[PDB]
């Protein structure tokens, strides 16, 4: 019982999703009843009769339980809910209120609600002939349409590393005592010269020299978090198209020894194929939170830029070293998402939704006004997980290769801030 | 006991009305079970909610809350889909003391029902009439 | 496994005492199961609580908490109903590491019991005596 | 009674495991006794701690605290000496009222043990499972 | 034709070496196909790149560029993961005129291969030797 149906152990007691079961589930046979008993409110045969009788039917439907778990990739999208559904000739609950007036004494009104029946619906189809070609066409325009945002963020992240190479000189200046180099960097920041000349402490001069520098980095990390999530949504490429279609059905006998009912229902046969793009080796080691969360990143960034601190009498030198150490740790965590990223998971989900249809009333050939409304309960949901493409055309490695070494140089820089 | 299909006979002014309620699961947050008729649209479907409680530093008393929600479907709105019109709210609560005994509670349960069958409340409920 | 009636033999200084515990359900909020003797007044009835835990961003360790609550009934208070007098609190916790193995845990389980049967604790527990 | 060598049979999932505990003395500051297996490295050696308490102006209740500490030795660390890896924490407490009687306490002692042998807790403890 | 798995026999000085190349897709920007061995780490995996070209206002000639990238894995770096050490670069290009015929091109293709099997280049390639 320690292992749920969607979780798998590991070598280090890591809880990962079982890919053997998550890809292809197990087909479960359904024996229960959904709505076997329906009620009648009305009159028939000029006599008050309210009875309950079962209609035709039968229960054979293969279903699988849904699974919502934590993602298998850091800063990734939720895993696909792979559910297999076998069509059994889906029934729609018939709610039809008909009022007929004919003859001189034959007058009755009854409403048949929740009447299920069986039709002829295509169980399988294929739209890859029109989807796969249109799928590779958006890749050419992706470099022009979204290429501007990609190149813009690459320039904003490189300037952040440059500021990090400059502020290390001011910190170490107090260590060995080279205060001459400190005054050269401070003068290159302010427009004029208003720096304090009164002889203070040795470490207090570092605060005044970095006053505009603290506000600069704060604005960099602020909007970077928003753009970081915007580019993750572009990796999930999903395109599709809907087409019109009509389904004919017959052999309906809901009014026994009174009349028959027919009609037409219009469906929309839709198809869409999604793809996943993430780390090939990323899904090998994960636990139920081991990493630094991002919900507090917006709050913890301003915790050091504000002039008000609670660490003054708490050994600030220890807090400063820990602060930079936590920055490089988070940067290394995000740095593991650009090394080699390739197509890892793929899925094809086909479905047919419901649109507005019309119903024609008739009584043994005579026209009659009938007003009804119906709704859909079950629909086609089969997400077939596979790894393959008819014509694969993608290259994102060199495009993001320039971002990998940037964070690498930063992570190696923080290692020189040890005790 | 376990949430189950709850069949109910002898319903409505007729008493020929019947109703079934499927278990809807339990919201763990508020810790409240849910039951419903199986209809087409859940928004339209009748709802039944029950809950227990346990005394805390805030209250030393047990609370048992039962709420019933029975909307009114408008079949033809001039639109293709029915719509909620009126929403009937039926709410019942219970308070007890940590020393409350069994029969006392049991005594409460029946008598409330008997009142609901009493000729007094029917005019109060059905015809909206005070005690005269 | 499933919450069930839990019979217990060999209880009390005699060891002829026996106790049964019915499943009380589980509070989903704190995620804690509850067990109880079937008495008259739940306030009087013995309670047994067990819980598991899973590591979060707050803690990387598993917690297993077990609490026992055994009040003392005052039969005649001079009033028609008994009343809680003294409330015995028995609390047990467990901590483990994500890499904790099975037998280690199993090893912990038995030995704690053995201590409870050890002649050491009985004077400590029953007669409230330190280690001398 | 006196701190002594405490032998324990029927330990671990097997129940063939045995353990002895030597008296470690008593820390007078906190007023807490200590017991241990005799191993090689005390840091590695299993520890058992018991304590009593007496009511003060701060608390009118007796506390009996029992903690168990069972580390996990890493024999080969790549270094010549073993090292602590995981530290199993087993903690048990007791509360009582100045009027608490003997059998009540005795009643508590056994039942806790019985639970530890109950099939309920073993899955809870060994396999880390909630009450289902 | 279509990018496919490309098996290669008779490889290396032995000629018993074999290699397969999976289609890696095509970078549309530069308009260049990619092929690779299926290894563990793509950075380690052998790469094969081919490209065509078409004459523009900048150049009236066709270019066919083929590059091969075969890194050298360091299995034990003293670290848990292998690392790229040396990167072998094999580059081949082709130029043709809009009036270039088929057999001329075909003539080029074979002869280049024959040279690669010629005893001349092997010393030039393998032993890094000039023409003497």
């Amino acid at each position: 019982p320690k292992l749920p149906r969607g979780l798998r152990f590991g070598a280090d007691n890591e809880i990962l999703n079982d890919f053997q079961e998550l890809w292809f589930p197990d087909l479960f046979i359904e024996s229960s009843d959904t709505h076997p008993w329906y009620t009648l409110k009305g009159r028939v045969l000029n006599a008050h009769l309210d009875d309950r009788l079962p209609n035709v039917g039968g229960r054979q439907v293969r279903r699988t339980p849904h699974r919502v778990t934590v993602p298998i990739a850091s800063s990734g999208l939720r895993p696909v809910t792979t559910v297999q559904y076998d069509p059994a000739a889906l029934s729609f609950l018939l709610n039809a209120r008909v009022d007929w007036d004919f003859g001189n004494g034959d007058s009755a009104n009854l409403v048949i609600n929740d009447f299920l029946f069986r039709t002829f619906a295509p169980k399988e189809f294929d739209f890859s002939n029109s989807l796969v070609p249109r799928y590779t066409q958006a890749f050419s325009a992706f470099n022009a349409k979204y290429g501007t945002m990609i190149g813009e963020g690459l320039e904003t992240i490189k300037y952040l590393g440059l500021l990090l190479r400059r502020l290390r000189e001011g910190y170490r200046a107090v260590k060995r005592g080279d205060l001459r180099a400190l005054r050269r960097v401070i003068q290159s920041y302010h427009n004029g010269k208003w720096k304090p000349a009164t002889a203070g402490n040795l470490w207090l001069e570092f605060r005044y020299g970095l006053m505009p520098l603290f506000y600069d980095i704060r604005d960099v990390m602020l909007d970077w978090q928003n753009r970081h999530d915007k580019i993750q949504r572009l990796l999930r490429f999903s395109v599709g198209h809907g087409e019109d279609y009509v389904v004919e059905f017959d052999n309906l006998y809901p009014a026994v020894a009174y009349f028959k009912l027919k009609g037409e229902i219009t469906l929309e046969r839709r198809h869409r194929h999604g793809i996943s793009y993430a780390n090939r080796e990323g899904y090998a080691v994960f636990d139920n939170g081991s990493l630094r969360p991002v919900s507090d990143w917006k709050e913890l960034a301003t915790a050091f830029i504000n002039p008000h601190e609670v660490a003054w009498e708490l050994t600030p030198y220890s807090f400063v070293v820990d602060w930079f150490l936590n920055v490089g740790d988070i940067l290394a965590q995000q740095g593991q998402l650009y090394h080699n990223i390739d197509i890892v998971d793929g899925f094809d989900r086909r479905d047919i939704r419901l649109k507005s249809f019309t119903i024609k009333g008739e009584r043994n050939g005579r026209p009659v006004n009938v007003s009804a409304s119906l709704s859909a309960v079950d629909l086609f949901y089969s997400r077939l997980h596979t790894s393959n493409l008819p014509f694969a055309t993608l290259d994102l490695d060199t495009t993001f290769s320039s971002f990998k070494h940037v964070l690498d140089s930063i992570f190696l820089l923080t290692q020189r801030v040890k005790r | 006991a376990k949430l189950e299909t709850v069949t109910l006979g002898n319903i409505g002014k007729d008493g020929k009305q019947t109703l079934v309620l499927n278990p809807r699961g339990v919201n763990p947050t508020n810790g409240v079970a849910s039951l419903s008729q199986a209809g087409a649209v859940p928004a339209l479907e009748k709802r039944v909610t029950v809950s227990v409680s346990q005394p805390s530093r805030n209250r030393k008393n047990y609370k048992v809350q039962v709420k019933i929600q029975n909307p009114t479907a408008c079949t033809a709105n001039g639109s293709c889909d029915p719509s909620v019109t009126r929403q009937a709210y039926a709410d019942v609560t219970f308070s007890f003391t940590q020393y409350s005994t069994d029969e006392e509670r049991a005594f409460v349960r029946t008598e409330l029902a008997a009142l609901l069958a009493s000729p007094l409340l029917i005019d109060a409920i059905d015809q909206l009439n005070p005690a005269y």
